[PDB]
């Protein structure tokens, strides 16, 4: 039981260290959103009335 | 009345949006109920067969 066997942990820390440093200095712009529209309908039978 | 005469929960009738609700429509003059066929009985016969 050394140092060595700390080192998978010791890359685990690192990977989330690199990314939550590689997220801060990125750059983050706003997306338009170009997908509204009203076309979720619904089919079925119609209930005709009979007499 | 719809939902009524189907008393299966199965079946789910669409819901109606807030503006489709005051809407106008035409009804039967008298509604066709189980009084309408117990009266069909003396040739209700031929009609099962067939």
């Amino acid at each position: 039981m050394a140092s060595t066997t700390r080192l998978v942990n010791d890359r685990k820390q690192l990977e989330q260290q690199v990314k939550d440093d590689a997220r801060i200095l990125a750059d983050a712009r706003g997306l338009n959103i170009t997908t509204v529209a009203n076309d979720s309908a619904t089919g079925g039978q119609a209930i005709r009335n009979v007499g | 009345r719809i939902t009524e005469m189907v008393n299966d929960r199965r079946i789910m009738i669409q819901k109606l949006t807030l503006a489709e609700k005051p809407q106008v429509m035409r009804h039967v003059t008298t509604e066709i109920n189980n009084d309408l066929f117990f009266k069909m009985s003396p040739v209700a016969q031929l009609y099962i067969y067939h």
